[PDB]
RNA sequence: GAAUCUCUUUGCCUUUUGGCUUAGAUCAAGUGUAGUAUCUGUUCUUUGUAACA
RNA sequence: GUAUGUCUAAAGUUAGCUCUUAUUUACUAACAAACUAG
């Protein structure tokens, strides 16, 4: 259901809080990467730990379907794979370039893949594997497919590549003339949609499907997400879209018609925004202030 | 159907293939001017100046 | 001091390293004297030559000519014709700047040409815009080849080592952007300081790295800009307010 | 074909004087373009050689002469004489000086005098504005409290120096403080013997401190978040003394 | 009419508009002109000025927003809008 | 009686065709794989009350 | 397949409607059964 309050506090960082997760199908945990110090995890009202051994702010924090150790994109040239229980060292990839979103492929927790922003993504297990080259500008954001076995990957150029399991050759490359770029891109959970930012302020959804053409009339268009890097968001089976924005404003949104229903006023360019899997008709969203508000 | 179609495609063809790859690259370059300001409003927010 | 002896051979003809450069390239341009057909490994490179000025300085030709431009080779460290050369082979003091008081403002203290501004690496020779004083000292990770110092120790030794080469104004290591800004009391000793310490490096000979000290790429000096802070806009306000009350006091004396 | 402005300080004390002139010598270090290039040298025995480094424009557009890069009427830095303008008028005339190619050389073509060159062109606004001035001014080691950011370490040298008859010193600008640092014992006794006393330098004061501990730098601080914070304690307790 | 007529009617107009709303120094060497302008005169031209150029731009909005033979774009529509009206 | 706002018409062209020559010249004779684009076929949906700080 | 064009930290500048799915058609390919470019 829609969210219409701004509820709980949540004071994190006095710094960005520059990313937001959920551990998937258990709404216990948060993560939040903020600019200056390291990782905080909020309960639902609680606080458990820090996770020092960063220097500088992170892009992205992904879980796995294990779910015991999230993966930390921080801008420091280096990728590291915490547990949630302990917080030791997996690996720690120093690479050459600054990583954009770090994601983990659903079977394996062996599976493991680093966008770069040297233009390339490297495919990892528990210890290099499998380079991919094809974007030619830097790497945005990642996604896969249901239950895995094939990958998305979007970059500061406008073309989104299916990648397959441990595969340099793109299935698809979407690109047209008039498309800006997808800086973030979120799989719908009935896992047959693809919703993807782009900075003509505007959400597009394209298909699942070989014959992969996008659908007409399912674009979101009434945001100001143009200089940020905005998330996107799904609820439980896939009634709303919520998406954040620059106005600090949060924007939700429907499907069959995608008109706007909510055009909160919450207290800085809103950018990182999670629904709950348990909790049916409430939203966690940071901005850059660092005080998560939960909607 | 086929052929009122691409006649109706020919038609709207106005800008010649340099006018369209200029429009192409004007995209091109504000797609890359918004995304180096992303970038440094994201550092900006990080205080790396 | 100085003054007493003559200056010394830092290098002999044969102990110098040949102009042409290292090879980063496939052939050899004679006319730029450069490399060609790939650019990969860094042009740059730790000088091996030091200055060490306490020894090394002393009466050259120079003085018996009454020439008053200093010696770009004995910054570097690097003269072979020791008290032969036409230039001066000793640290620029009060005196020597104050008969620069001429022509400082149009060449610097080496005799090379100031340009109009400067470069967009702001490194070079200098302008004759800008009274320039502060000099930008980075390249600090190489310096010290990459090794983990506290920020208080690398302040402690560009203190020491730019404290050879003049008199300092005031000197400031940043400790988040691995920087130092030493700037000076006259602005040939931030020349001949410039030159003194090009690509030089911070390593003590009390330190293991000693043997392995030509390896990285060293220290980084150049022409600072000024300090963006207000309470520094206010004090070089306030001194360049106090240098033209003075220059007042001498306009009215010449007319 | 204009003559050179050259002032009496670059040529010098000499009233025969050989000059080089060269038809387009090379690029003016203002507007890049090529002119006649006059070099000499002050005396004739002289082992610098001086050359004009500016174009007759840009020597004129800022009233300037062509070697020594001062005023030709006053022969002080353009920065400076364009300040002392601006100290007098109430109007900050300053020289708009180029960036770019194509700007330098537009803006040395122009028949103008730019800058504070006009007020400086002419005697007579010349000498008003001089009794205009008339009128403004009409109207083994040792640790160092109270030291403000205008303070330079030379100069802490120089007075130390001075009250002495004549050794290395240390000052965090940003903790504000200062210590003193050599090697001979009886240098210490003397500095005892020529004063918490107060170092009086232009009136401001410096309180000292006998400094058993061997200071680094770190001993002021080893931080920038530290230096603010003792200079902030360290005002505080110079108002204990006060 | 004509360029003269026209700036003779718009003289007209702007003082129907001024109907509708209502020293000289010099130095001696510089010679330039001081005149004693009073601020309420000065932002009421300006203000008037903003007025009229934002009413000319409101009216230009009008005429823009309007369409109604055959054309591709929008350019062409105002091409063909221009061939009508040439056939009187 | 003095004037504001909204329309209608006229006038200004307002995003309003910015060179030339031999119309400047000549026009598929396949397939398979793939990509892109479009049509058609097919299936689904329609609040008071009390206490405490 | 050329011309040609574009990207590339080593160095740190001071606080009717929504949909799945197949057939057809159109334009493209130095991709295949030793060599061909403005
Ligand atoms: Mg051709
Ligand atoms: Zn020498
Ligand atoms: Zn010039
Ligand atoms: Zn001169």
């Amino acid at each position: 259901y829609l969210p219409k309050k701004v509820i709980r506090n949540y004071p994190g960082h006095p710094e960005g809080t520059t990313a937001l997760k959920f551990l998937p199908k258990t709404g216990h945990l948060i993560l939040s990467g903020g600019n200056d110090h390291t990782i905080k995890i909020w309960d639902f009202y609680e606080c458990l730990r820090d996770f020092q051994g960063h220097n500088k702010p992170i892009k992205a924090l992904r879980f796995t379907e294990d779910c015991q150790s999230f993966l930390s994109s921080s801008f420091d040239r280096s990728v590291k794979i915490w547990d949630t229980e302990t917080g030791k060292v997996k690996t720690r990839l120093h690479l050459n370039s600054t990583p954009a979103d770090v994601e983990s492929r659903p079977t394996n927790p062996h599976e493991f893949i680093v966008g770069l922003s040297n233009s390339k993504i490297l495919h990892y297990d528990d210890g290099l594997v499998q380079t991919y080259d094809h974007h030619l500008s830097s790497i945005l954001a990642l996604k896969y497919f249901p239950d895995g076995s094939k990958f998305i990957s979007s970059s500061e150029d406008k073309t989104v590549r299916i990648w397959e399991n441990q595969i340099n050759v793109p299935i698809k490359q979407i690109s047209d003339t008039a498309q800006h770029s997808m800086p973030f891109l979120n799989v719908h959970p009935s896992q047959n949609y693809f919703c993807a930012q782009s900075m003509d302020n505007r959400i597009y959804s394209f298909s699942l499907k070989p014959k992969y053409k996008r659908h007409p009339k399912k674009i979101f268009k009434g945001h100001s997400s143009a200089g940020y890097g905005i998330s996107l968001a799904f609820s439980g089976d896939g009634r709303y879209i919520c998406s954040g924005d620059s106005k600090s404003r949060l924007f939700t949104w429907d499907w069959n018609t995608s008109r706007l229903l909510n055009n909160i006023k919450i207290p800085k360019p809103i950018t990182q925004v999670d629904w709950h899997p348990q909790e049916t008709s409430k939203v966690i969203c940071s901005g850059a202030a660092g005080k998560i508000y939960v909607c | 159907k086929e052929m009122l179609a691409e006649a109706r495609a020919r038609l709207l063809n106005t800008q010649g293939k340099k006018a369209t790859r200029k429009i192409r690259e004007r995209m091109l370059e504000e797609s890359k001017r918004i995304a180096e300001l992303q970038k440094r409003r994201e550092l900006k927010q990080a205080g790396i100046n | 001091s100085w003054r007493d002896k003559s200056a010394k051979v830092q290098v002999k003809e044969s102990e110098l390293p040949s102009s042409i450069p290292a090879q980063t390239g496939l052939t050899f341009n004679i006319w730029y004297n450069k490399w060609s057909q790939g650019f990969a490994g860094n042009t740059r490179f730790v000088s091996p030559f030091a200055l060490q000025p306490q020894l090394h300085s002393g009466k050259t030709r120079g003085d018996n000519d009454g020439q008053l431009f200093f010696c770009l080779f004995f910054a570097k460290g690097m003269c072979c014709l020791g008290p032969k050369c036409e230039y001066l082979h000793h640290i620029p003091d009060e005196e020597d700047i104050g008969k620069l008081a001429l022509r400082t403002e149009v060449l610097d203290c080496f005799g090379r040409e100031k340009f109009a501004d400067y470069r967009e690496d702001m490194g070079g020779i200098g302008s004759f815009r800008k009274k320039n004083k502060t000099l930008y000292v980075g390249g600090i990770d190489g310096a010290l080849n990459s090794k983990h110092l506290k920020p208080a120790q690398i302040e402690s030794r560009i203190r020491f080592v730019f404290s050879r080469l003049g008199d300092i104004d005031r000197i400031r290591y940043v400790e988040s952007k691995n920087c130092g800004f030493v700037k000076f009391k006259y602005q040939a000793n931030a020349e001949f300081a410039k030159e003194a310490m090009s690509n030089q490096t911070l390593l003590l000979p009390s330190d293991k790295e000693w043997d392995d000290r030509r390896e990285g790429t060293g220290l980084l000096v150049k022409w600072a800009n000024e300090d963006p802070d207000p309470a520094a806009q206010k004090r070089l306000q306030e001194e360049l307010k106090l240098e033209s009350l003075n220059m007042m006091v001498h306009l009215i004396n010449n007319n | 074909e204009p003559p050179p402005n050259i002032c009496e300080q670059c040529l010098g004390d000499e009233a025969n004087i050989r000059m080089t002139k060269i038809p387009q010598g090379s690029e003016c270090k203002i507007c890049t373009l090529p002119f006649t290039l006059y070099h000499f040298k002050t005396s004739k025995r002289s082992n610098n050689i001086i050359k004009t480094l500016i174009c007759v424009r840009c020597a004129t557009q800022r009233n300037i002469c062509q070697c020594c890069m001062l005023d030709s009427r006053w022969h002080i830095p353009i920065q400076l004489r364009d300040h002392l303008i601006s100290l007098v008028n109430e109007e900050n005339v300053m020289t708009e000086e180029a960036k770019n190619d194509m700007m330098k050389r537009f803006l040395s073509l122009k028949n103008v005098k730019l800058g504070g060159a006009q007020i400086t062109s002419d005697p007579s606004e010349a000498d008003n504005i001089v009794d205009k001035l008339k009128n403004i001014l009409l109207r083994k080691s040792f640790f160092l409290y109270n030291i403000d950011a205008s303070i330079p370490e030379w100069k802490i040298t120089d007075t130390v120096s001075q009250l002495l008859g004549i050794l290395s010193l240390i000052v965090n600008h940003k903790a504000k403080c200062g210590g003193l640092r050599f090697q001979s014992s009886e240098l210490g006794e003397r500095f005892v013997s020529k004063i918490r006393g107060v170092l009086l330098i232009d009136r401001f004061r410096i309180f000292i401190i006998p400094w058993s501990s061997g200071f680094s730098a770190a001993s002021f601080g080893t931080n920038t978040a530290e230096n603010i914070k003792l200079s902030l304690s360290l005002n505080k307790l110079i108002q204990l003394e006060l | 009419i004509s360029y003269d007529q026209l700036a003779k009617l718009s003289y007209e107009k702007t003082l129907r508009n001024l109907a509708t709303q209502t020293k000289v120094q010099k130095d001696t060497k510089t010679g330039k002109i001081t005149i004693a302008d009073d601020d309420k005169l000065v932002n009421k031209l300006a203000v008037s000025l903003q007025s009229e150029s934002k009413k000319r731009y409101e009216a230009r909005k009008r005429q823009m927003q309007n369409a109604k033979e055959s054309f591709i774009n929008d350019k062409n529509k105002q091409f063909n809008e221009k061939l009508s009206r040439e056939s009187k």
